[PDB]
């Protein structure tokens, strides 16, 4: 009851709870820690923590040592470590280790260091043991075996299920290796296992060794950071070309762009030089991707044209997969969609895409729009969406038949039956620039010379030809489920071009909208109605709406 | 994506030997080594078991020497 | 011996350690007389467990077919010791080839 | 689709992995998609054994569980290779006849290896060891099983209990 009272006293006063009150109290805990009953241990346990976390004076100390020693004994007579005593003794321990200067036998600490050695692994057990853990290394007392805790919280690191204990024994050991002073050798061997447990078979493993290692890289001085920066760079582009989860590989490539700045200029140098390396060593094409990603990579964290000549270098492989980037080449396409990236990237860096070498990387990307790729298509589709803005500021704008050639590739794209949601609404957006542009321009359907179809065309203008391959395309069904969202996104594109284009243009092309708009509406009160079916026909009546509104 | 895209897998070994200049490997020196990579951990049982097979050699060499 | 056999010291309350292979009770236990830090013991499950306390460690196990009763190590060789049996017998077992 | 997968109403994050695994399998394998369009698994909870490992216990309702019993040797095969170093294992809800449910869920965790016998010892002062000694069929990879099960096993039924092969001396 007194020890209640005390605890509900300075648990709800603090201000009331002072240095001076407390000191008679504290004896009477020291006495009251032998009693048997286990209920009066705890509570005596618990106003002593509060105590420890309390300032107070030399005799004080003492007599918190006195309760220490007792603790300790409270420690050895507890059979398991599961038992609550034998927790709040624990806790008192490794607030008295943390709050107060004075230190137990170093043989008594090693004896509380193996009881709770094996309770490191069970997450119902971990975190106390871990708060000893952290008030030894904390308070750096020396101990002989500390360094086999050390390896075997790195152990626990690279292993254990639990993300909680990863976490703390990622703390643990960080502080061992910050503070605690070692070998060269030991050094060296420990950031020799970081690298080859970056190659893991758990991908969770992984995952917080490249944690331990990102906490490496910021708290790290530059000097000791590149010395092992080089193989973190060589094993980083390793684990982002060849691990599995793509996680941990966009993981490396965020790992790689932090530790890029805070590199040196001679380890800058030499990323650069391997860089050149694998980017000309194009005879694998698999490694000439790779020196492509990583080239990017490099160029997206240190800034646009840092090295002139790897810029170059890669432009060159840019060109090269350009100049074969049609259908049947021998380039992957996953590397042609890297190349496609980084062209991307380099556009959006530079004012180059005005010159006329960017024209035939504009051609290229005509190809790889060609390309059957999804993938391809869509970065073709962005980079078309993007020259479309750029042409005016080009320094050669594009031709009306080049335009009338992108807006074949985005019907092709269009009625080729799997695609994209966004590469859809992209494609739409493309074709209802086009018409605007046809109709700005007044350009009337362009056919090639070369190849002619033997008859008249269709329609006169070229916004009319899209918008009836855009209707001719909408009507087809040769795989209904698949182009049910291109339907729509042509649907929606015709209601834009029907918008932008003149009245007489969108009497002219009212009819061809509206069949394959009277598809879906003909069937009235249908048994069996597909709710893709449905939604065309609602954008079908959207796009009538439009068209009513356009021409009465 | 990068990481959605397939690997054609290139060994970081193979990446160092691909890189030209040997003051580059020198200045690798973590790079190179003996592949202290941990194991995945074994069930406790058979680890137990291992240790125990240890023990076991430790204690017939320890008692070997009775035998002159 | 017991559910588990337990290493205890005079000077301590509470078990040392904890030396039980698995969750079988032991019935009997023996010290070598020269390797002083052997132990072997006797289990319910027809086995006999050595244990070696330099490596704090159940060393081997052997099964039989019926439960061991006793056992006694030779004063003279620190490697031989003899097991009473329900057998009706006795085995006199070298502890390097069991 | 993932959440057509689940048979939950809400996903977990685990249970949406896992399914995403199913939908993975099932792209593979034609008839292996045949068999998991039916099939849905009820819920996912994941199970503490000691050594810090830690292991899925997937409960899927009774006539889909005699499915995965049918197909459970290529779904295993595929998901520990899919999930890094974690035993799988399936089982059904069984609400609670506490004996008879306990011994359902015994070998639901033993499948597909036989149980050879159920055995307890009372020793002297009321202790009490309880053992299941299971088939030697396929005894490599059991032996790696076995705190597994008994783990599994404890923490379902509350029932500690010793899981041993009586043909290999452990």
């Amino acid at each position: 009851f007194a020890l209640d009272l005390l605890r509900n006293v300075i648990t709800r006063h603090r201000s009331f709870l002072t240095v001076s009150h407390l000191e008679g109290f504290i004896p009477f805990l020291r006495d009251s820690l032998l009693s048997e009953n286990e209920g009066v241990v705890i509570s005596t346990l618990r106003i002593l923590i509060t105590l420890i976390r309390l300032d107070f004076s030399d005799e004080s100390s003492e007599i918190f040592k006195n309760c220490a020693r007792k603790v300790l004994n409270i420690i050895k007579v507890s059979p398991s470590t599961s038992s609550e005593l034998c927790q709040m003794g624990l806790k008192f321990l490794s607030a008295f280790i943390r709050h107060t200067d004075s230190t137990l036998k170093d043989t008594a600490l090693s004896y509380v260091l193996g009881r709770v050695l094996p309770d490191l692994n069970e997450p119902s057990r971990q975190g106390l043991a871990f708060n000893f853990l952290k008030a030894l290394v904390s308070k750096h007392i020396m101990l002989p075996e500390l360094y086999d805790i050390a390896d075997t919280t790195r152990e626990i690191m690279v292993t254990n299920h639990s993300k909680e204990i990863r976490d703390v024994s990622r703390s643990v050991y960080y502080q061992f290796l910050m503070e605690y002073d070692q070998s060269k050798g030991r050094l060296e061997k420990q950031f020799k296992f970081m690298v080859d447990n970056l190659q893991y078979p758990t991908e969770s493993g992984r995952q917080s060794v490249m944690e331990l290692i990102n906490l490496i890289i910021t708290k790290a001085n530059p000097a000791l950071l590149s010395k092992l920066s080089s193989s973190f760079f060589l094993a980083l582009v390793n684990v982002s070309f060849n691990d599995d989860a793509p996680r941990c590989r966009e993981m490396a490539s965020v790992l790689i762009s932090t530790m890029l700045p805070k590199l040196e200029n001679k380890d800058l140098e030499i990323v650069e030089k391997y860089i050149a390396a694998w980017l000309k060593q194009v005879d694998n094409a698999s490694f000439l991707n790779l020196g492509l990603r990583t080239y990017k990579v490099y160029l997206k964290s240190i800034g646009f044209e840092h090295t002139i000549e790897l810029d170059e270098l890669a432009i060159k492989r840019i060109r090269y997969i350009l100049s074969d980037t049609s259908v049947g080449s021998e380039h992957q396409w996953d590397l042609v969609y890297s190349a496609l990236n980084t062209f991307s990237s380099y556009m959006e860096a530079t004012e180059s895409v005005y010159k006329h070498g960017f024209k035939d990387i504009w051609d290229g990307i005509i190809t790889c729009l060609l390309y059957p790729h999804s993938w391809v298509r869509q970065s073709a589709a962005n980079l078309v969406h993007q020259l479309i803005a750029n042409k005016d500021k080009l320094e050669i704008s594009l031709t009306n038949l080049e335009i009338q050639t992108i807006a074949t590739r985005i019907l092709h794209q269009l009625g080729a039956p799997s695609i994209p949601e966004n590469l859809a609404n992209v494609s739409i957006k493309t074709l209802v620039n086009i018409s605007i542009l046809w109709k700005e321009q007044r350009t009337p359907f362009i056919m090639d010379v070369s190849k002619q179809t033997g008859e008249d065309l269709k329609y006169t203008t070229a916004i009319d030809y899209m918008v009836t391959r855009i209707g001719g395309i909408i009507r087809s069904d040769e795989h209904r489920m698949d182009s049910f969202m291109s339907k729509k996104a042509c649907i929606q594109l015709l209601a834009l071009l029907v918008q932008v284009l003149d009245e007489d243009e969108v009497i002219a092309e009212g009819e061809k909208i509206l069949l394959p708009l009277y598809g879906y509406l003909e069937t009235y009160y249908s048994r069996a109605v597909d709710e893709e079916q449905e939604e065309l026909r609602t954008l079908s009546n959207e796009c009538l709406k439009i068209l009513e509104d356009k021409l009465q | 994506n990068e990481y959605v895209l397939p690997s054609g897998k290139l060994s970081l070994t193979d990446m160092m030997n691909v890189i030209d200049d040997r003051q580059v490997i020198e200045n690798a020196n973590l790079l190179k080594g003996k592949s202290s990579t941990y194991e995945v951990p074994l069930p406790q049982r058979i680890q137990q078991r291992h240790d125990r097979k240890a023990a076991y050699e430790i204690s017939r060499q320890e008692v070997s020497k009775w035998n002159d | 011996g017991g559910a588990k056999i337990h290493l205890w010291d005079v000077n301590r309350l509470k078990p040392v350690s904890d030396l039980s292979w698995g969750a079988d009770n032991i019935t009997s236990l023996k010290f070598n007389q020269n390797e002083t830090d052997i132990l072997a013991s006797t289990g319910s499950d027809n086995s006999i467990v050595l244990y070696d306390l330099r490596t704090n460690s159940p060393t081997q196990k052997i099964v039989q077919t019926m439960r061991t009763n006793a056992i006694c190590w030779n004063p003279m060789e620190a490697f031989n010791f003899v097991t009473a049996n329900e057998d009706h017998n006795a085995y006199y077992y070298d502890m390097r080839n069991l | 689709a993932p959440q057509a997968k689940i048979l939950s109403q809400a996903p977990t994050e685990l249970e949406l992995q896992v399914a995403q695994a199913f939908v993975e399998l099932e792209n593979s394998s034609p008839e292996l998609k045949a068999e998991l369009r039916p099939l849905q698994f009820k819920s996912i909870r994941e199970i503490d054994v000691a050594g810090g490992k830690k292991a899925l216990a997937i409960f899927v309702p009774v006539p889909s569980l005699a499915g995965f019993h049918k197909v459970q040797t290529k779904l295993t095969r595929e998901l520990e290779k899919k999930f890094q170093d974690r035993h799988v294992i399936f089982l059904a809800e069984r609400r609670i006849t506490l004996t008879a449910v306990h011994d359902k869920i015994l070998e639901d965790l033993v499948f597909p290896t036989e149980i050879v016998g159920k055995r307890v010892r009372y020793l002297v002062g009321g202790n009490k060891i309880q053992k299941v000694l299971l088939d030697s069929k396929d005894v490599q990879q059991i032996d790696y099983k076995l705190e597994s099960f008994q783990a599994v096993y404890n923490k379902l039924t509350g029932k500690q209990i010793v899981f041993e092969i009586p043909s290999e001396t452990h």
